[PDB]
């Protein structure tokens, strides 16, 4: 029981988006769409299930990821760790992006494997309420 | 003062290997080779310049391991709804540090890629 | 598209965009350049 055109699973809805947005945008656009609306949450092993087989029918491309609710919140580059060595790191010089902090979805998975992608990106997504 | 076929620079030793080695190993392997000894570690420009350049001139293009490894495993991971972040799926589980010879930007790849790299130590 | 190990090797951009389908990533590795990149992306 959901608005027009979002699915059911466990008391919650959800709806896969084609548009293309930045992880960011993605996420706003969710909270705008619905009533507590995010991008998707999968917190167990039957909603990762049922979220892979809802994207899985309507995204057919490898050429994209689709987006999950999972992201590092630090701005930094890396977090807590030093040179293996032992020095701090003073020095950077990261291709912008390079820096992975926003988690996605591919097909080569069936849409299950959470894999590293660069935040600033244009892909498809998924809200839940 | 470096044992010839090592390289050196502002009083370090450096030497690129091309055994294709995970992060680990090579780190592993490089804290053998001599003591003291470790994955390159980068404190400024010209000093990275100068460790692609020697890699370069050595084995050309290939990609090589620098003294950095699992780099976002700490960081604050959560669900932008704030649920708990429990149940995981992680395809790699841990990401490391590496340059391409051609130039001296830092990329990332998961730590179990291998790849060549470069050893350094002081004295 | 990535295998287990061929990411050691140098990007192509037959070998992994044509070939095979390939990421923004694995397109901006074989470019560098990022208006390439674009220019490329926008019509794949
Ligand atoms: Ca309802
Ligand atoms: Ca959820
Ligand atoms: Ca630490
Ligand atoms: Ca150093
Ligand atoms: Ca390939
Ligand atoms: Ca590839
Ligand atoms: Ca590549
Ligand atoms: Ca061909
Ligand atoms: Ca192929
Ligand atoms: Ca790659
Ligand atoms: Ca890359
Ligand atoms: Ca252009």
């Amino acid at each position: 029981d959901c608005s027009s055109g979002w699915s059911s699973y466990e008391g919650h809805c959800y709806k896969v988006f084609k548009q293309s947005k930045t992880w960011a945008d993605a996420e706003s656009f969710c909270t705008k769409q619905v009533n507590g609306g995010h991008l998707v949450s999968i917190e167990s092993s039957g909603e990762a299930d049922f979220v892979g087989q809802l994207i899985a029918q309507k995204i057919k491309s490898a050429k994209i990821h689709v987006w999950i609710g999972l992201r590092a919140q630090n701005k930094e580059k890396q977090c807590s760790i030093e040179w293996s060595d032992g020095s701090s790191i003073s020095y950077e010089n990261w291709i912008e992006e390079e820096s992975k902090k926003c988690l996605g979805v591919h097909i080569e998975t069936g849409f299950h494997k959470w894999e590293n992608f660069y935040c600033e990106q244009q892909d498809p997504f998924v809200c839940e309420a | 003062d470096c044992p010839s076929d090592w390289s050196s620079y502002e009083g370090h030793c450096y030497k690129p290997f091309n055994e294709p080695k995970n992060w680990a190993d090579a780190e592993n392997f490089c804290t053998q080779q001599h003591t003291g000894s470790h994955l390159v570690s980068f404190q400024s420009t010209e000093e990275a310049d100068f460790v692609v350049k020697l890699a370069f001139q050595t084995f050309d293009y290939g990609i090589f391991w620098m003294g950095l490894s699992k780099i976002w495993n700490q960081c604050n991971w959560q669900w932008s709804n704030a649920a708990m972040l429990k149940y995981t799926d992680w395809a790699e589980e841990s990401y490391c540090v590496y340059f391409k010879s051609t130039n001296n930007k830092w990329r990332s790849i998961t730590c179990r890629m291998i790849a060549n790299f470069v050893c350094e130590f002081q004295a | 598209a990535n295998s287990f190990l061929e990411e050691v090797k140098q990007g192509n951009l037959e070998r992994e965009c044509l070939e095979e389908a390939c990421s923004l990533e694995e397109a901006r590795e074989v470019f560098e350049d990022a208006e390439q990149t674009d220019e490329f992306w926008s019509k794949y």
